[PDB]
């Protein structure tokens, strides 16, 4: 249930954002998940794919404050509540 | 004289100029935003 929030980057990039996001989930779906596993899955995963200095962030409440490369952000949310963001930098 | 006068010949390669041309690259710009996390 992936519900995007804030959009700058290519649809393209937003559709395999989506999907890592939930393989993420898949490889931590568990009482026992961690955020941050997911988190060092989908920095790593497009790092390899569509280059380095990626950073993903998961969470439902904070507040973050970062430096990102034009067409390169994402910001959402799940029915699950897991507000995810992503960004170049 | 003795050996019948000889015969004169021309040759010449061909030489191209030498032009001083310079260019020049530039460091690619980057943007620097900052955003809150909503609920």
């Amino acid at each position: 249930k992936a519900i995007i929030n804030s959009s700058d980057m290519q649809g393209d990039l937003l559709q395999e954002a989506q999907d890592v996001i939930q393989s993420g989930i898949e490889n931590n779906s568990a009482p026992v998940l961690n955020i941050e596993a997911a988190c060092k899955y989908i920095k790593e995963n497009l790092d390899k794919k569509f280059g380095p200095t990626w950073q993903c962030i998961i969470g439902e409440g904070y507040a973050y404050d970062v430096t990102v490369q034009n067409n390169t952000l994402l910001f959402m949310f799940y029915n699950g509540n897991l507000a995810v963001l992503i960004f170049k930098s | 004289r003795n050996k019948f006068n000889y015969n004169t010949r021309e040759c010449q390669t061909i030489n191209p100029s030498i032009r001083e041309r310079g260019v020049s690259t530039e460091p690619p710009p980057s943007d620097t935003i900052c955003g809150n996390i909503t609920q």
